[PDB]
C-alpha cells in the first residue's frame, strides 16, 4: 500500500512538471509576442526542464518505488549521465538568465544596440557545454569497481575529486555567481527607486512598495533555488568525505533528491508563470 | 518537385527579399524614437543636434531619431496612434509665454494651451506607459518678464513670491500635476536654457533611465 | 441672413421620398447562410503594423503598406514577394495598385502620394512622380486611370492629380473636416469620400463638384467602398455601424450593426455580386454582413491586433485582410 | 461668396430623370439571378474546377 | 540598359580563358544572368546560369564541371571561368539577363557577346523549316514543336521566341507563348497548343528579316531549335 501511495505522488509530480514545462515550450512558439532574448532563455530553460521531467524522472521514479534497480548497468549509466547533464543544464540556465537580466539592467546601451537572439543561443550552448563537461566523467572514465558495486544500486560516482568538481561546477559556482549578480541588480534597483509634500509622501509610498516588490522577487528567485538544491548538494558533498561516520538515512536522501527534481517543476513556474507576458499569452491562447 | 524552374527562381527572390527586410528591421530596431510636441521647439531642435520632420542625432554611441509632428493642423485622434512604442515623448513649453494669449480674441493663454496639450498627450490611451521629457524653454525671458509683470496674471490662485526660482518651481509642479497615471510613467523636467549640451545630455539620461526601469519591470524587480 | 431656410428645404425633400425601406423588400430573399471562410495563404514578413492594402486587377497581385518603411507586393497564389519598395517616408497610411499594374502609389503622414513605376527597363521600382501640395497627411490615394490619381488628405481636401503634370487638376473642398477614405465608381466618372465630420459626399471627377452629401454616421467615417453596380456605396465609421447609401435615393437605406460590437470599423468592401459586405472591425475581427438582409452570415478571425485594411478580388473568389499584427491572410 | 457656389451646386436638384426604388430593387434581384450560376461564391464550384484546391 | 562582354579571342585547345561582362544602366544584383553560345553558322545553346545572390547555379551537361560561373555584385560584373577548351567550344557567347517574378519578362535583354575561337530527358525543340522565302507585306508563320508538354499545371506555357537579325544579337519577341516583349511591334503574335507552337507576323517589314529561334524553360536544360531563317 505504501508503494501505491509513493507511485501516485511521484507520478502526479512527474506529470504536473511535464505539463507545466510543455505548456511554456508551446506558448513560446504559438505566440509571436513572446520571442525575446530573455524569453528565449526562459523557453530554453523550460525545454531543459521538460527533458528532465520526461527522461530522467521516469527511471528515477522506478528506483524509489521499487527500492531497487531493475534495468541493468547500461541503463543505470545512461540515467546517471542524463540526470546530471540535465540538472546542471537547468542550473546554468538559471545562472544565464540571471546574467542576462544583470547585463540588461546595468548595460542599457548593449541592450539597445548589441543584444540579439545570438546572445541567448550562445548562452544556451554554453550552459549545455558545461552540462556535458560535468556529465562526461561518469561515462568516459571513473566508475570504480566499488562504484555501482551493488547489483541493484545506481549510486552516482562518489570519487572525492569528481565529487568536489561536480558539486562546485554544478551548484556552488552558479550559486556564488547568481548571488553576486543579484546583489548588483538589487543595488541598481535601490539606486533607481531612490533616484506637493503630500505628493512627496505618495512617491515615498511608491518607492517603499517597489523596494518590497524587489525584495520579494529576489527572495523568491534565490530561496526556491536554494531550498531545492542546497539540501541535495550539501549532502552530496559531505557524504563522499563522510563515509566512515555519516549514517545516511534513506528517507532524507529521497527527500532531498526529489526536492532537487521538484526544482525542475518550480523553475518554469517562477520564470514564466509569474512573468506577465507568458500569463497574458496563456490567457489569450486558452 | 511540383514547382517549375521559374517558380524556384521566384521563391529564391522572395526569400532574398525577406532577408533584406529582416536586415533592415534589425537596423531600425537599434534606434530610439522620440516624439517632439509643443514654444522654443526650433531652439530645442537646434541645440539637440509641411509634414513630419525627422532629425537623427547620435550622442554617447546611442542613435536618437526625433520625429516632429508640428505643422500638422489635422486632428490628432487619427494619426497619433502611429507613434505607439516611442521610448519617450519630448514636450517643450515656453516659460516666458505665460503672458501671451495666442490671439483668438484672447480666448486662451499659451501656458493654458500648453498644459492642456500636455494633459491630453500624457493621459492618452496609446501613451499609458511612455515617459515624458518635459522641457521648459526661454527661462531668461521668463525671469525678465516676472521681474516686472507677476505670473499671477496666468495663475489667479498663486499667492507667492515672484522670484525666478519659486515661480519656475510652481510652473513645473503645475505641469507635473497633470499626470493622472504617475505610477506607471516618469515625467522628466528640465529648465533647458539655450547653451551647450545641457539638453542632449538630459535627453540621454532620461532615455537611459527609462530603458533601465523598463528592463527592471520586465524582470519584476522594479 | 446666413441661409437658414435652405437646410430644412433639402431635409423635407429627402424625407418625402421614403416609401419603403430595404428591409421590407428583402423579406423573401433567402439568407446567405454560414460562410465557411478559412485562411488559405498567410502572407507574412512585415515587421510593423500595416494600414492599407489593395488588390491588383488580375486578382493575383496585391500591394501591402506598412509603417516599417517597406511596401511589399505579394503573389497571392504562390505567396512570393514580387517586389519590395523602400519608401523614403516611414509613415505610409495608404497604398494603391494601378489598374494596368504598371504604377503603385504610396502616401501617409508626409504630404505626398509618391507614384512608383513597376515596369522599368532597369528593373527597379523608382519614384516616378511625387504629388506634393497637400497641407495635411494623405488619407487615401486611388487611381482613376494610369495617369490620373485621386487623393484624400487630412487637410479636408481631396485632389485630382495629373501624374504627368504633377499638379492638382481639381480640388474638392466641400468637406468641413478631415477626409479619411476614398472610393471610385466602376466607370471612374465619379468618386466618393468619407470625412471625420461624420458625412460622405459624392464627387464628380471631371466637373469637380459635389453632387450629394450623406450624414448618417454619428462619428468619423473611416472607410468607404462603392457597390459593384455603382449606384450605391457603403461606409464605415467609429460608430461600430456600417451604412449603405444609394446615390439615386440620396438617403441611407440600411444600417449594419450589432449590439455586441462597440469598437469602430476600420475597413469596408463588397463581394463581386454585392451580396456580402466585408467590414473590418477594430476588435481584431472581420464580420461578413448580408448586404440585402443586414445579417451576420459569417465572421473571420485569427488576427492578433486591430484589422486595418481588407479587399475582395475583382474575380470575387477570395478576400484578403490586413491587421496591425503585421500578418496578411487571404480567405476563400 | 459661398452662397453663389452653394446654389450652383444645388441647381442639380432636378436635372436627372429618376426611377422609383421598387424598379431598382427588382432589377437588382434580376441581375443576381441572371448571373447566379456565374458567381462561385454563391454556387460552390466543384473542387475539380477550383484552382485553389 | 547595356551589357558589354569581354575576354574573347583565340585560345588553343586545353587553355583556360575567363569571359567578363560589364553591366551599366540597371541593378545587376537584382537580375539573374545567363550564358547562351552560338557556334559559327549554327544555332543557339544555353551554357550556364547564376541567380541573384549566387544561391542557384546550373550548368549544361556538355560544359558542366569544366566551366564555372560567378558574379560580383559590388562591381556589377559577371564572370564565366572556362577550362580545357575543346574544338566544340568555338562559339560566340552572349550574356543575357533575366528577372523571375510574376509578370516578369525573362531574357528581355541580350548583349553583343564575346567571340571565342577555340582551335538524357532534355526537352528537344524542333523547327519545321530552316528557312522560308518571304516578301514584305505578306503574313509569315513560323511553327515549332516540343517533345514534352511545356504547359505546366500552373497554366503557363514556357515558350520563348527570339529574333536575331543579321549582324545583331537575339531579341525577345514572345516569352510565354502569349505575351509580347517590351519594345516590340504589335505585329508579332504567338499561339499554340501544349506541344505545338506557332509565331505569326501580321505584316512582314524590312526589319523582320532575320533568324527566329525558340526556347523551352519548363526544365532548366534549356534547348534551342535549329532556327528559322527568313529571307526577302
Ligand atoms: C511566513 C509568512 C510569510 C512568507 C509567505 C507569506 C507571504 C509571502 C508569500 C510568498 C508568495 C508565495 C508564492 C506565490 C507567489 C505569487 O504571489 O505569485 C504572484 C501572483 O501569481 C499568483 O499567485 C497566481 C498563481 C499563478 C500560477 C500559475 C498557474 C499554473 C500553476 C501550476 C503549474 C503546474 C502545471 C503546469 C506573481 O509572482 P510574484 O509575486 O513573485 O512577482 C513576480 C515574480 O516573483 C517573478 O517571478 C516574475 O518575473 P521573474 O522575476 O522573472 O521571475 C514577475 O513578473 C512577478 O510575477
Ligand atoms: C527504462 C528503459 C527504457 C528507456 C526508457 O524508458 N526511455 C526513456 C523514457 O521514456 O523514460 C528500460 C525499458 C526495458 C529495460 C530492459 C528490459 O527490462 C530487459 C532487461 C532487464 C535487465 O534486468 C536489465 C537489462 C534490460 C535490457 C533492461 C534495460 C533497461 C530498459 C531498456
Ligand atoms: C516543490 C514541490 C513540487 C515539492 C513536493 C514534495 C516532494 C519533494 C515530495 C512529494 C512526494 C515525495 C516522495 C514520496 C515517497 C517517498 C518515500 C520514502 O521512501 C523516501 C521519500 C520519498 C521518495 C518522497 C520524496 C519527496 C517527494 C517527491
Ligand atoms: C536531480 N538531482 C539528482 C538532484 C540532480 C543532482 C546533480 C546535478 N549535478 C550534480 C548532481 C549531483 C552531484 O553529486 C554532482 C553533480
Amino acid at each position: 500500500s505504501y508503494q501505491v501511495i509513493t507511485s501516485l505522488l511521484l507520478g502526479t509530480l512527474i506529470f504536473c512538471a511535464v505539463l507545466g514545462n510543455a505548456c511554456v515550450v508551446a506558448a513560446i512558439a504559438l505566440e509571436r509576442s513572446l520571442q525575446n532574448v530573455a524569453n528565449y532563455l526562459i523557453g530554453s530553460l523550460a525545454v531543459t526542464d521538460l527533458m528532465v521531467s520526461v527522461l530522467v524522472l521516469p527511471m528515477a521514479a522506478l528506483y524509489q518505488v521499487l527500492n531497487k534497480w531493475t534495468l541493468g548497468q547500461v541503463t543505470c549509466d545512461l540515467f546517471i549521465a542524463l540526470d546530471v547533464l540535465c540538472c546542471t543544464s537547468s542550473i546554468w540556465h538559471l545562472c544565464a538568465i540571471a546574467l542576462d537580466r544583470y547585463w540588461a539592467i546595468t548595460d542599457p546601451i548593449d541592450y539597445v544596440n548589441k543584444r540579439t537572439p545570438r546572445r541567448a543561443a550562445a548562452l544556451i550552448s554554453l550552459t549545455w557545454l558545461i552540462g556535458f563537461l560535468i556529465s562526461i566523467p561518469p561515462m568516459l572514465g571513473w566508475r570504480t569497481p566499488e562504484d555501482r558495486s551493488d547489483p541493484d544500486a545506481c549510486t552516482i560516482s562518489k570519487d572525492h575529486g569528481y565529487t568536489i568538481y561536480s558539486t562546485f561546477g554544478a551548484f556552488y559556482i552558479p550559486l556564488l555567481l547568481m548571488l553576486v549578480l543579484y546583489g548588483r541588480i538589487f543595488r541598481a534597483a535601490r539606486f533607481r527607486i531612490r533616484k506637493n509634500e503630500r505628493n512627496a509622501e505618495a512617491k515615498r509610498k511608491m518607492a517603499l512598495a517597489r523596494e518590497r516588490k524587489t525584495v520579494k522577487t529576489l527572495g523568491i528567485i534565490m530561496g526556491t533555488f536554494i531550498l531545492c538544491w542546497l539540501p541535495f548538494f550539501i549532502v552530496a558533498l559531505v557524504l563522499p568525505f563522510c563515509e566512515s561516520s555519516c549514517h545516511m538515512p534513506t528517507l532524507l536522501g529521497a527527500i532531498i533528491n526529489w526536492l532537487g527534481y521538484s526544482n525542475s517543476l518550480l523553475n518554469p513556474v517562477i520564470y514564466a508563470y509569474f512573468n506577465k507576458d507568458f500569463q497574458n499569452a496563456f490567457k489569450k491562447i486558452i | 518537385c511540383t514547382l517549375s524552374a521559374e517558380d524556384k527562381a521566384a521563391v529564391e527572390r522572395s526569400k532574398m527579399i525577406d532577408r533584406n527586410l529582416r536586415e533592415d528591421g534589425e537596423k531600425a530596431a537599434r534606434e530610439v524614437k522620440l516624439l517632439l510636441l509643443g514654444s522654443g521647439k526650433n531652439t530645442i531642435v537646434k541645440q539637440m543636434k509641411t509634414g513630419i520632420v525627422e532629425t537623427h542625432f547620435t550622442f554617447k554611441d546611442l542613435h536618437f531619431k526625433m520625429f516632429d509632428v508640428g505643422a500638422q493642423r489635422s486632428e490628432r485622434k487619427k494619426w497619433i496612434h502611429c507613434f505607439e512604442g516611442v521610448t519617450a515623448i519630448i514636450f517643450c513649453v515656453a516659460l516666458s509665454d505665460y503672458d501671451l494669449v495666442l490671439a483668438d480674441e484672447a480666448e486662451m493663454n499659451r501656458m493654458h494651451a500648453s498644459m492642456k496639450l500636455f494633459d491630453s498627450i500624457c493621459n492618452n490611451k496609446w501613451f499609458t506607459d511612455t515617459s515624458i521629457i518635459l522641457f521648459l524653454n526661454k527661462k531668461d525671458l521668463f525671469e525678465e518678464k516676472i521681474k516686472k509683470s507677476p505670473l499671477t496674471i496666468c495663475y489667479p490662485e498663486y499667492a507667492g513670491s515672484n522670484t525666478y526660482e519659486e515661480a519656475a518651481a510652481y510652473i513645473q509642479c503645475q505641469f507635473e500635476d497633470l499626470n493622472k497615471r504617475k505610477d506607471t510613467k516618469e515625467i522628466y523636467t528640465h529648465f533647458t536654457c539655450s547653451t551647450d549640451t545641457k539638453n542632449v545630455q538630459f535627453v540621454f539620461d532620461a532615455v537611459t533611465d527609462v530603458i533601465i526601469k523598463n528592463n527592471l519591470k520586465d524582470c519584476g524587480l522594479f | 441672413q446666413e441661409a437658414e431656410q435652405l437646410k430644412n428645404q433639402i431635409r423635407d425633400a429627402r424625407k418625402a421620398c421614403a416609401d419603403a425601406t430595404l428591409s421590407q423588400i428583402t423579406n423573401n430573399i433567402d439568407p446567405v447562410g454560414r460562410i465557411q471562410m478559412r485562411t488559405r495563404r498567410t502572407l507574412r514578413g512585415h515587421l510593423a503594423k500595416i494600414y492599407a492594402m489593395h488588390w491588383g486587377t488580375d486578382s493575383r497581385l496585391l500591394v501591402s503598406a506598412s509603417q516599417d518603411g517597406k511596401l511589399i507586393i505579394w503573389d497571392s497564389y504562390t505567396t512570393n514577394k514580387v517586389h519590395a519598395i523602400p519608401l523614403r517616408s516611414s509613415w505610409v497610411m495608404t497604398c494603391a495598385y494601378a489598374p494596368s499594374g504598371n504604377y503603385v502609389a504610396c502616401g501617409g503622414l508626409d504630404n505626398i502620394c509618391s507614384i512608383y513605376n513597376l515596369k522599368t527597363r532597369e528593373g527597379n521600382v523608382r519614384v516616378s512622380r511625387e504629388l506634393a501640395g497637400h497641407t495635411g497627411y494623405l488619407s487615401c490615394c486611388r487611381f482613376l486611370d494610369d495617369n490620373q490619381i485621386v487623393t484624400s488628405s487630412g487637410d479636408t481636401t481631396c485632389a485630382l492629380w495629373d501624374i504627368e503634370t504633377g499638379q492638382q487638376t481639381t480640388t474638392f473642398t466641400g468637406h468641413t473636416g478631415d477626409v479619411m477614405s476614398l472610393s471610385l465608381a466602376p466607370d471612374t466618372r465619379l468618386f466618393v469620400s468619407g470625412a471625420c465630420d461624420a458625412s460622405a459626399k459624392l464627387w464628380d471627377v471631371r466637373e469637380g463638384m459635389c453632387r450629394q452629401t450623406f450624414t448618417g454616421h454619428e462619428s468619423d467615417i473611416n472607410a468607404i467602398c462603392f457597390f459593384p453596380n455603382g449606384n450605391a456605396f457603403a461606409t464605415g465609421s467609429d460608430d461600430a455601424t456600417c451604412r449603405l447609401f444609394d446615390l439615386r435615393a440620396d438617403q441611407e437605406l440600411m444600417t449594419y450593426s450589432h449590439d455586441n460590437i462597440i469598437c469602430g470599423i476600420t475597413s469596408v468592401s463588397f463581394s463581386k455580386s454585392g451580396r456580402l459586405l466585408l467590414a473590418g472591425y477594430d476588435d481584431f475581427n472581420c464580420n461578413v454582413w448580408d448586404a440585402l438582409k443586414a445579417d451576420r452570415a459569417g465572421v473571420l478571425a485569427g488576427h492578433d491586433n486591430r484589422v486595418s485594411c481588407l479587399g475582395v478580388t475583382d474575380d470575387g473568389m477570395a478576400v484578403a485582410t490586413g491587421s496591425w499584427d503585421s500578418f496578411l491572410k487571404i480567405w476563400n | 461668396a459661398q452662397a453663389r457656389k452653394l446654389v450652383e451646386q444645388l441647381k442639380m436638384e432636378a436635372n436627372i430623370d429618376r426611377i422609383k426604388v421598387s424598379k431598382a430593387a427588382a432589377d437588382l434581384m434580376a441581375y443576381c439571378e441572371a448571373h447566379a450560376k456565374e458567381d462561385p461564391l454563391l454556387t460552390p464550384v466543384p473542387a475539380s474546377e477550383n484552382p485553389f484546391r | 540598359v547595356q551589357l558589354v562582354e569581354s575576354g574573347g579571342g583565340l585560345v588553343q585547345p586545353g587553355g583556360s580563358r575567363k569571359l567578363s561582362c560589364s553591366a551599366s544602366g540597371f541593378a545587376f544584383s537584382s537580375f539573374g544572368m545567363h550564358w547562351v553560345r552560338q557556334a559559327p553558322e549554327k544555332g543557339l545553346e544555353w551554357v550556364a546560369y547564376i541567380s541573384s545572390g549566387s544561391g542557384t547555379i546550373y550548368y549544361a551537361d556538355t560544359v558542366k564541371g569544366r566551366f564555372t560561373i560567378s558574379r560580383d555584385d559590388p562591381k556589377n560584373t559577371l564572370f564565366l571561368q572556362m577550362t580545357s577548351l575543346r574544338s566544340e567550344d568555338t562559339a560566340m557567347y552572349y550574356c543575357v539577363r533575366s528577372i523571375y517574378y510574376y509578370g516578369s519578362s525573362p531574357f528581355d535583354f541580350w548583349g553583343q557577346g564575346t567571340t571565342l575561337t577555340v582551335s538524357s530527358a532534355d526537352i528537344v525543340m524542333t523547327q519545321a523549316t530552316s528557312s522560308v522565302p518571304v516578301t514584305p507585306g505578306e503574313s509569315v508563320s513560323i511553327s515549332c514543336r516540343s517533345s514534352k508538354s511545356l504547359l505546366h499545371s500552373n497554366g503557363n506555357t514556357y515558350l520563348y521566341w527570339f529574333l536575331q537579325r543579321p549582324g545583331q544579337s537575339p531579341q525577345l519577341l514572345i516569352y510565354r507563348m502569349s505575351n509580347l516583349a517590351s519594345g516590340v511591334p504589335d505585329r508579332f503574335s504567338g499561339s499554340g497548343s501544349g506541344t505545338a507552337f506557332t509565331l505569326t507576323i501580321s505584316r512582314l517589314e524590312a526589319e523582320d528579316v532575320g533568324v527566329y529561334y525558340c526556347m523551352q524553360h519548363l526544365e532548366y536544360p534549356l534547348t534551342f531549335g535549329a532556327g528559322t531563317k527568313l529571307e526577302l
